[PDB]
Formats: structure tokens, C-alpha cells, sequence
């Protein structure tokens, strides 16, 4: 899996409260986090399915 | 516009607002009622918010709200017919961060629901002017507060803002704060208003700032004066 899957979730500088998903390598699954709305890193998905298909098993 | 039926009495380190004293403040929520951004009513059929909030027609505009934890409180859940994102929004620099929302069915203005005034492209709001920002964003850098919050803060000159943010500050941005208060997650899209001849006028739209919602760093907002021509044109064509 891509290494960006191992990065912790990044909220970013904007101040919105948008629910996104990131892969948690320690737990082996995708979890939710609050995204600020701008400058997203790659371990940031709009759905749990997208996240698992891209980072599952990282 | 800009004149609350209920007068206000004067976000991290902010304070609870008088119920309904900021009638243009709306909450943008998803189909489940989850608040993700703020917004401002500019008339019965249009709401102005930030481009980065990513509003879609599946989201809803909630007007006349004070306590999001109150199921009894009477509010208006307005459907969104169309979203007008400024095509100039730069997803990299965050400049021109503004979006207009056209409501499916007009809002019923009242004592707790009305519009904020828009400034003229030429208006000049001097640095040091005490303005106000409102919202249901976090009060500590964590769940959002139930009741609408407010904070009085000063506008900063571009020179003073840049002493901190440098060249990240673009032409369609305006800074305010670094005075003991700070906007935070959930406040985006909300208003930054200052009085113009006694009427509250939208000078800024909560955009971005400190990654930790620090109260000693300048908060950045979309500069409405640099974007109002786009707003007027959008209205006239729709």
C-alpha cells in the first residue's frame, strides 16, 4: 500500500468541520476525523469504502 | 439588512450570544443534521459562505437557530437548489474563498431570521476597527458548543498580518484577531461583521488560520469587498 496511508490524519488550516476518513495502520481500519476543508493530504477519503480500497492492509 | 430585531450584547474565548441577536447566521448541515460550516443570509433566497466548505445540494441551510442541542427550538430547514462556487477559488492558496447558495424555497424572515448588509467594492474598513464574528465552532482546540457563540475582535492591516503569515496572505483575504480570541473548527463560512453607518455589514467570511486555533495569531477571512462584485453579478444572473 502507498506510504501516505501511514500518515496521521491532517485537519489543515481551514476551519470547517467536515467528516472524512483516514486509514489507521495501528488498528488496521479506516476511521473518521474532522477535516478543515482545505489542503487535504492523501490519507483523506470521502467514504470508508474508498479508504479501505486504497489503504486496506497498510 | 444589518439591523437585528433583537440587539446583541457584547470560537475560542468567545461568549454566548443573546438568542437570535445575529439573525443572518445560519448553520450548514448534511442530510443528517451534522453541522459542518456557518453561513450568512444576504436576502430571503441567498446565503453566502466559504468555498472550502464544499456545500452541495444535498446539504441544508438551517436558519433561526440558537441552541443546536434543543429539539424544541423552532427553526427553518431550508433546502438548497443550486450552489455557486466562485470559479476563482484557489484550492492551493485558498484565495477567493467564497460560495453562494441559492435556496429552493425562500426563507421566512422574522425577528430571529434576517439579512446582513453587503459592502460596496470600494468600502474601506480601517485596521483597528472592532468587528464581530459568530458561529458554532469549537470553543477549545472536542465537540461543538450547543449555543451560538460570538467574539469582538480588531481588523488588522495587511502589513501587520503579513508579519506573521507572510506571502500566504493574498489579495482576496483580510485578517482580524490575534487579540485573545480565535475562530475554530465549525466556524468556517460564518460572518465577520463591522458596523457601517450603524448597520452590520459583512466584511469577512471565516476562512483559515492557526492549525491550533491560537488566540495570539491572526485569523484569515475572505475579503468581501474584493468579492462583492462577483456576488452581485451572480445574483443578477440568477
Amino acid at each position: 500500500r502507498p506510504d501516505f496511508c501511514l500518515e496521521p490524519p491532517y485537519t489543515g488550516p481551514c476551519v470547517a468541520r467536515i467528516i472524512r476518513y483516514f486509514y489507521n495502520a495501528k488498528a488496521g481500519l479506516c476511521q473518521t476525523f474532522v477535516y478543515g476543508g482545505c489542503r487535504a493530504k492523501r490519507n483523506n477519503f470521502k467514504s470508508a469504502e474508498d479508504c479501505l480500497r486504497t489503504c486496506g492492509g497498510a | 439588512c444589518g439591523v437585528p430585531a433583537i440587539q446583541p450584547v457584547l470560537i475560542v474565548n468567545g461568549e454566548e450570544a443573546v438568542p437570535g441577536s445575529w439573525p443572518w447566521q445560519v448553520s450548514l448541515q448534511d442530510k443528517t443534521g451534522f453541522h459542518f460550516c456557518g453561513g450568512s443570509l444576504i436576502n430571503e433566497n441567498w446565503v453566502v459562505t466559504a468555498a472550502h466548505c464544499g456545500v452541495t445540494t444535498s446539504d441544508v441551510v438551517v436558519a433561526g437557530e440558537f441552541d443546536q442541542g434543543s429539539s424544541s427550538e423552532k427553526i427553518q430547514k431550508l433546502k438548497i437548489a443550486k450552489v455557486f462556487k466562485n470559479s476563482k477559488y484557489n484550492s492551493l492558496t485558498i484565495n477567493n474563498d467564497i460560495t453562494l447558495l441559492k435556496l429552493s424555497t425562500a426563507a421566512s424572515f422574522s425577528q430571529t431570521v434576517s439579512a446582513v448588509c453587503l459592502p460596496s467594492a470600494s468600502d474601506d474598513f480601517a485596521a483597528g476597527t472592532t468587528c464581530v464574528t459568530t458561529g458554532w465552532g469549537l470553543t477549545r482546540y472536542a465537540n461543538t458548543p450547543d449555543r451560538l457563540q460570538q467574539a469582538s475582535l480588531p481588523l488588522l492591516s495587511n502589513t501587520n498580518c503579513k508579519k506573521y503569515w507572510g506571502t500566504k496572505i493574498k489579495d482576496a483575504m483580510i485578517c482580524a484577531g490575534a487579540s485573545g480570541v480565535s475562530s475554530c473548527m465549525g466556524d468556517s463560512g460564518g460572518p465577520l461583521v463591522c458596523k457601517k453607518n450603524g448597520a452590520w455589514t459583512l466584511v469577512g467570511i471565516v476562512s483559515w488560520g492557526s492549525s491550533t486555533c491560537s488566540t495570539s495569531t491572526p485569523g484569515v477571512y475572505a475579503r468581501v469587498t474584493a468579492l462583492v462584485n462577483w456576488v452581485q453579478q451572480t445574483l443578477a444572473a440568477n
